[PDB]
């Protein structure tokens, strides 16, 4: 793995609690603290402290989110900063993807099926090449990176270099590149395919996005030339360069024979469990399922459901962790994790609502448990293959400080001098007028608010009063759809509307800066979605005017509430004082 | 296409030569524009009015100047079992060149396919097929004549009730008996007696022999029920107008 | 009847004679109208082309590590692409030229040996048989073949329980007598999941089929109907209707004598009433 030189070009210059948090947290690193944790509030960015911790390190990171959504905003931004190291991608590659699903009661299969991305992929194989090609190499990830994979051991082995000189059969080249997923598209030039004419030989990498031909002296490399895949423009030329396979089920043949041998003998496994359970039905089926698979691994080595038989591929055990981009990584790899308190909670959750699914599927003859090895790694495994472990919250999870012993790094005050807003607290009467009250205040110099709620009826029912007198309000519902929270933001950058109406996914995707007031209902309530966390991400959301203001309607006030109202007005002065020792106002950006 | 590319081995081994396909034959044009479409595809090899460039450096092309688009496609010489490349670019060839390449002594052969004649030419018939030598249709008819044998002979019958492009050249190879060379109007001539004794004994290929046996047994039957009846005299060219009645009679009374 | 039917059902806009309605209907899907007709007038078509098994058969080739290298479709495996095709036969075979006094004779040709493919794609051997040898080995041999497929493996399987797999599977349609087509057909659609709410109205098929090709359609209508299948048939043949579970038995007099139900029911409740002469057979048998 060559590690080039994280060169960081940050024309931002760190100030406020930057410089001492990534002391603190490098020396924390230095400390062999298997377990960290950070305290980044709103506005604090995390993504240059990750960013100058990875340059510090020099090692290949993992980062760790639990929706793509979050990953596209930040990779490429990360990439301003990196334009001379790997910057790379995963995510499921899929638009859609209905699994191998079986509803036991009514005996019915919902096959597995999906609509597949293909820029997804493209990173995802990128991804794994720069790992396997170098030590500079940052990765951002969904839970996915802990299901089951190839061993990246087969995908630096079936990967081949081609130099410029250097004599090579070009027939071999050709069964190499069908031996690492290439086809000889002969026809046309696609992602992955490549093409032979006379000694010239031209191929789009299924990671690389642009193309390359290569001409031949007989059996010789003649020359290699980068192209643009359709119109062929020679990029550059360079004497020497690597291939991957264009598939993560990398494997040898003979790693295909050992494979197709543990498959066999788990299947003959299953068909046991599946006589004895009298599951005769589920056994044929996926016996005979199987048995096509394994004929078309015999003739082809490619098929769906590949994915089910890691255990045999990978060769490890049942039971035991499956490969992963872990392994992808070296053991002196970096870790970030993200909302880990929601990324670990979705670790386990994952792993419980998929097992559950392995079971209807191998329990139920659909796989063979080899599936079930081909999973997430349970929550104990993944912490085991991880390394180092950093935790990015303002708000660290439970288990999270457990691991980390409750101690963290701050990171509150923003260099721009951003302070928290106003909080006041008032019983659930006196609601619609006051509510109208400060929607015509805002209204005189035309500013937006925001609105909670706990019941859909009440939400939609306030917020039809509210339209009643002449309020230009809207609601949120469980699922609504982009375009009408979209057409919301286009509207308030307008200055259409002031006030939404929402219940618990408001709390995600939004980012207001012209609000300076926002409202919440009925929080006396204890209630998971309203805890401690669901208060700070308000008061985060409030935070983001210059003089926003928080009010919170309940009869009663929660001990979260308020804690979390005063740590942050405590910290808001922290922030004041900070801002007025500079001589400088909290400053917009 | 199998003997174009099968004649690499007509060409001495070793010799070098280039694999030509003549995808645009002579027809001039400026094309940079069929420059980026060859290259689209990828070859990187071409050659113009006979001179060899890299399609990826191609000269430049002028409607006026007459330009022979033969693209070169692949580099080798007469080597030993190179079929895998030679058809690679052969029968690529075959369909950009459209069924012709060219195996020059650039260190000469020329791999074309052509019908009718191997070298492109006009034929008296367009092959070995027996209609082609019948005047009663359009195939044989003279052009002023159309198989009636007059204007007084038309100028070109002379005599034989043929065309005389399919009189003799293409068909003078009968060996009939001994001797044997005869035209079409010659067997005509031929009476009765001497094309029956002509074809009683005759070699000319064991095909021949395969696929005329019914010939020489439905003649020699009809000779042998002609003799019965005791008609030799007549010729086969004999005008039927000497039919006597008795004649045609008897015709059907050897058919019978 | 198939008038009403096909049009109310397949959406046929064909003349119903004059009948005031039709009801039942509801229980029934889309109707087949099945005779003795041929499945193909040309050779083109062929047992696979039919059956559809051909274009897998063709990728079956393709999975060849062989056919990965050289790159090329199943559509290349054809042999009525034209690729493909040898240009001395269009990789037909044998060469054919012949005018209209006399008919041809069969030559085989350089390319082909009778192989009707060329030697560059044959050069595959897929499992150990080039596609000439796989479109070689007749219907019973190809279903002894194929065994962990899938879809060939259900083809197959179909023509086995046929029985007259002996038909060379690039036989040529027009080679194949009219009960030949006519159980081809059955098989094709014994192959398309219907669930049995189908109706299949049938000609007398006596003609094209002996007795035990008769009796192997009747297992393969004793399937159809067992799988749901409706099923009515015109026949002389007293046996065909003895095993078909119920007979309605028209017309009192044969042509403008007829026009009425005489009797139906159970084979044997039609032969109790003699208002039939049919029926009065089926009653003299049993
Ligand atoms: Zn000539
Ligand atoms: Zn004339
Ligand atoms: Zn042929």
């Amino acid at each position: 793995r060559a590690g080039g030189h994280f060169e960081v070009v940050s024309p931002h210059a760190p100030a406020g609690d930057q410089p001492a948090a990534i002391d603190e947290l490098e020396r924390r690193i230095n400390a062999g603290e298997r377990d960290v944790v950070l305290l980044g509030a709103t506005g604090t960015g995390k993504s240059a402290t990750t960013a100058w911790l990875i340059e510090r390190l020099q090692r290949p990171t993992l980062v760790m989110a639990p929706n793509k959504t979050l990953a596209a905003q930040l990779a490429n931004e990360l990439r301003e900063m990196l334009p001379h190291n790997a910057v790379e991608y995963f995510v499921s590659y899929y638009d859609y993807y209905q699994p191998e699903a079986y509803i036991a009661q009514t005996d019915t299969y919902i096959e597995k099926d999906s609509s597949i991305n293909d820029d997804v992929e493209r990173l995802r194989h990128s991804a794994t090449s720069a790992l396997l090609s170098r030590r500079d190499v940052v990765v951002v990830a969904s839970v996915s990176c802990i299901y089951g994979l190839g061993t990246p051991q087969s995908y630096l082995d079936r990967s081949v270099e081609l130099k410029v000189g250097e004599e090579v059969p070009r027939d071999g080249l050709l069964r190499l590149l069908v031996d690492v997923q290439y086809t000889r598209n002969d026809m046309s030039f696609t992602r992955g395919s490549f093409r032979v004419r006379g000694d010239t030989v031209e191929i789009i990498p299924s990671y690389e996005e642009l193309a390359v031909r290569i001409e031949f002296f007989g059996d010789e490399i003649e020359a290699l030339y980068y192209l643009h895949p359709l119109t062929g423009e020679v990029i550059r030329q360079v004497d020497s360069l690597r291939i991957f396979p264009a598939t993560h089920y990398v494997a040898g043949p003979e790693r295909m024979a050992h494979a197709v041998s543990a498959i066999e003998e788990e299947l003959a496994e299953r068909l046991a469990e599946l006589e004895s359970q009298g599951k005769l039905l589920e056994a044929q089926r996926l016996r005979m399922r199987t048995n096509y698979d394994i004929e078309m691994m015999r003739q082809v080595g490619f098929c769906s459901g590949i994915e089910n038989y890691s255990r045999h591929i990978d060769g490890r055990g049942p039971g035991t962790p499956p490969a992963t981009l872990l392994d992808y990584f070296p053991e002196d790899f970096l870790l970030v994790i993200d909302e880990s308190h929601v990324t670990v909670p979705q670790i386990g959750g994952m792993y419980e609502g998929d097992i559950s699914r392995k079971r209807n599927l191998v329990e139920y003859g659909f796989r063979l448990p080899s599936a079930c090895d081909n999973r997430p790694l349970t929550w104990e495994e993944f912490a085991d293959r991880i390394g180092q472990t950093v935790y990015l919250s303002a708000t660290p999870g439970p288990y999270e400080l457990s691991q980390t012993g409750g101690e963290f790094v701050e990171q509150v005050i923003r260099p721009t001098g951003l302070v928290d807003p106003k909080v006041v607290v008032k019983p659930t009467k006196g609601q619609i007028d006051d509510l109208i009250g400060e929607i015509r205040t805002r209204a005189d110099a035309d500013q937006r608010v925001l609105v909670t709620t706990l019941t859909k009826k009440m939400a939609e029912d306030l917020t039809d009063y509210l339209l009643e007198m002449g309020i230009r309000v809207r609601y949120l519902h469980s699922e609504v759809d982009t375009l009408r929270r979209v057409e919301l933001l286009r509207q308030l950058r307008l200055g259409d509307y002031d006030v939404l109406v929402g219940i618990n996914l408001l709390r995600e995707g939004l980012d207001l800066p012209e609000v300076s007031l926002v409202a919440i209902l009925d929080a006396d309530k204890e209630g998971f979605l309203r805890s401690s966390r669901s208060l700070i991400q308000t008061i985060g959301r409030a935070a983001r005017n210059v003089s926003g203001e928080v009010h919170m309607y309940a009869d009663k006030i929660t001990d979260s509430m308020r804690e979390a109202i005063d740590e942050t007005e405590r910290r808001r002065a922290k922030q004041i004082a900070y801002n007025e020792a500079n001589g400088i106002d909290p400053q917009p950006l | 296409p199998q003997q174009i590319v099968d004649q690499v081995l007509a060409m001495p081994e070793g010799t070098r030569f280039l694999v030509l396909a003549p995808v645009v034959r002579t027809r001039k044009g400026e094309f940079a524009d069929l420059f980026d479409k060859l290259n689209a595809q990828g070859y990187s090899r071409v050659r113009v009015d006979g001179v060899v460039h890299p399609l990826t450096d191609p000269p430049k092309l002028k409607k006026q100047e007459k330009h022979d688009i033969e693209v070169v496609v692949d580099r080798l010489t007469v080597k030993a079992a190179a079929k895998r490349r030679l058809t690679d670019s052969v029968e690529t060839a075959l369909n950009l060149a459209d069924g012709i390449v060219v195996l020059e002594f650039v260190d000469e052969q020329r791999f074309s396919e052509k019908l009718a004649c191997p070298n492109g030419h006009a034929l008296a018939v367009d092959d070995l097929e027996p209609r082609s030598f019948s005047f009663n249709s359009p195939y044989g008819a003279c052009p002023e004549c159309s198989g009636l044998g007059i204007r007084v002979p038309c100028p070109v019958c002379a005599g034989t009730r043929l065309k005389p492009e399919i009189l003799a050249v293409t068909l003078a190879g009968e060996s009939k008996g001994e001797h044997g060379a005869k035209s079409i109007a010659e067997v005509c001539e031929l009476s009765i007696a001497d094309c029956a004794d002509f074809l009683n004994a005759l070699t000319l290929g064991p095909r021949e022999q395969a696929i005329a046996g019914q010939v020489l047994k439905e003649i020699r039957s009809r000779l042998g029920f002609l003799l019965d009846v005791g008609l030799e005299y007549l010729s086969l060219s004999r005008a039927a107008a000497t039919l006597s009645g008795g004649e045609a009679q008897r015709i059907r009374l050897a058919t019978q | 009847l198939a008038a009403v039917l096909a049009n109310r059902l397949n959406g046929a806009r064909q003349v119903p004679g004059r009948h005031t309605r039709v009801t039942g209907l509801d229980y029934l899907d889309k109707l087949v109208r099945v005779d003795q007709s041929p499945i193909g007038r040309t050779p083109r078509s062929n047992p696979a082309t039919y059956t559809g098994v051909f274009d897998k058969i063709r990728t079956l080739f393709a999975a060849t590590t062989e056919a990965k290298v050289r790159g090329y479709q199943p559509g290349r495996f054809s042999f009525n692409v034209k690729g493909g095709r040898c240009e001395a036969c269009t990789g037909d075979g044998t060469i054919k030229i012949e005018m209209n006094f006399l008919p041809d004779v069969y030559v085989p040709c350089e390319v082909c040996q009778g192989a009707r493919y060329n030697r560059e794609t044959l050069e595959v051997h897929y499992k150990g048989k080039t596609v000439s040898e796989v479109l070689d080995m007749s219907i019973e041999e190809a279903a002894e073949f194929f065994e962990p497929i899938a879809g060939v493996h259900r083809y197959l399987r179909t023509l086995v329980d046929v029985g007259l797999g002996y038909v060379r599977l690039g036989q040529p349609a027009p080679t194949l007598s009219g009960g030949e087509a006519q159980r081809v057909k059955l098989a094709s659609e014994l192959q398309k999941r219907s669930t049995g709410r189908t109706v299949y109205i049938l000609d007398e098929p006596t003609t094209g089929l002996h007795f035990d090709d008769i009796r192997k359609l009747l297992n393969v209508i004793n399937g159809l109907v067992d799988k749901g299948n409706t099923v009515i048939v015109i026949e002389h043949n007293l046996d065909v209707i003895k095993t078909s579970d119920w007979i309605i038995d028209l017309g009192p007099e044969g042509g403008a004598g007829g026009g009425t139900v005489v009797a139906q029911g159970t084979p044997e409740d039609v032969a109790a009433v003699p208002a039939s002469y049919t029926g009065k057979f089926l009653a003299e048998v049993v």
